[PDB]
Order: C-alpha cells, then sequence, then structure tokens
C-alpha cells in the first residue's frame, strides 16, 4: 500500500507536469502573437500612424 | 462550421489525452509488480 | 520482466503521442486571430449601419 | 526528486527483503534434509532388518 499510494502521488505529479506544461506551450503561443503584434507596432510607430 | 470543426477536434485532443493518461495507468500497473516478492529461489537452489 | 520492453515501447508511444498534440493544440490559436478579424469586422458593420 | 529517493529507499528495503528469502532459504534447506534424514532412517533400519 506505501508503494500504492506512492505510485498515485507520482501520478498526480505527472498530471499537474502535464497541465504545467500545457500552460507553458499557451504562454508561449500567446508570447509569440505579442511579439508579432509589437513587431508590426514598431514598424508602424511612425508619423500619422501610417 | 469552421469553429464546430475546430472544438471537435479538441474534443477529440481530449478523448487523446484520457487515451494515454489510461496508457500510464496501465503501464503503472505493470511495471508496479515486475521485483516486487516473486523472488521465491529456494526450491530451483534446492533442485540445483 | 520480459514485458518491460513492451512497456519502454508503450512509454515512447505516448511520447510520440504528447509530441503530435503539442503540434495540434498550438494549431488553435491561429483561428482565434480570425475568429477576432472577423468579429472587429462586423462591429465595424454595426457601426457603419 | 523525492520520488526517486523513496524508490531508492524501497529498492534498499527490497535488498534488506533480499535477507529475509535468504533466512527462509537456510529454513526450507532444514525441512528438506530433516525429511532426507527421515526417509534414510526408515531405510537404513529397513536394509538392517532384512
Amino acid at each position: 500500500e506505501d508503494i500504492d499510494i506512492k505510485r498515485k502521488e507520482i501520478i498526480n505529479k505527472e498530471g499537474e507536469i502535464r497541465d504545467l506544461i500545457s500552460e507553458i506551450d499557451a504562454k508561449a503561443n500567446a508570447i509569440n502573437h505579442e511579439m508579432r503584434s509589437i513587431q508590426r507596432q514598431a514598424e508602424s510607430k511612425t508619423k500619422s500612424l501610417t | 462550421s469552421r469553429l464546430k470543426e475546430i472544438d471537435g477536434r479538441l474534443k477529440s485532443t481530449k478523448n487523446e489525452m484520457r487515451k494515454t493518461n489510461f496508457r500510464m495507468t496501465e503501464l503503472k500497473m505493470n511495471v508496479g509488480k515486475v521485483v516486487d516478492t516473486g523472488i521465491l529461489n529456494s526450491k530451483i537452489n534446492e533442485r540445483k | 520482466d520480459q514485458m518491460r520492453q513492451e512497456l519502454e515501447q508503450l512509454e515512447k508511444a505516448n511520447e510520440k503521442l504528447r509530441e503530435v498534440n503539442n503540434s495540434l493544440v498550438v494549431s488553435l490559436q491561429d483561428v482565434k486571430n480570425e475568429e477576432r478579424d472577423i468579429q472587429h469586422e462586423r462591429e465595424s458593420e454595426l457601426r457603419t449601419i | 526528486k523525492n520520488d526517486d529517493i523513496n524508490r531508492e529507499a524501497h529498492q534498499l528495503n527490497e535488498i534488506r527483503k533480499k535477507y529475509t528469502m535468504r533466512k527462509s532459504t537456510i529454513e526450507t534447506l532444514r525441512e528438506k534434509l530433516d525429511q532426507l534424514k527421515r526417509e534414510a532412517r526408515k531405510d537404513v533400519s529397513q536394509k538392517i532388518k532384512d
């Protein structure tokens, strides 16, 4: 039962790791979108906005 | 229809995630009982 | 003890599955840009009408 | 990492259980030699009386 509870704990930890890496991938997509938008903004940042 | 297709794909990916969770659980239940107690070699020592 | 080989094979299969679904979930925010664009177009058309 | 350390602790307990099975081997070997001496006692006495 000790082995069993340790294995259930590490399975919960693996699930939490999967959730964390999915959130990390979502944040990477968000940072890529923010980088391309700020690149467009730096390209368009001129007088009369164009 | 495009957003319907993408939410269907999201449901399919969720089903694949559940399948991978089931695979992890069965791999755990398989490797958990490898060298636990089946090392009874007294009979084969007597035999040898 | 012998099935540990098929077990590590299934672990590699789970690795390939997680990598393909990670490459799939990063293909779900590209349509967010186009849906935001079309919703902005609809907002502009309601402002026009 | 805690999973790894408790797993190696469980492995050390398993090789500690290797002394338990080693203790039972000399225990069942005692029964084996006792049965051998019992079956030989009924044989040498049988040959003597024969």
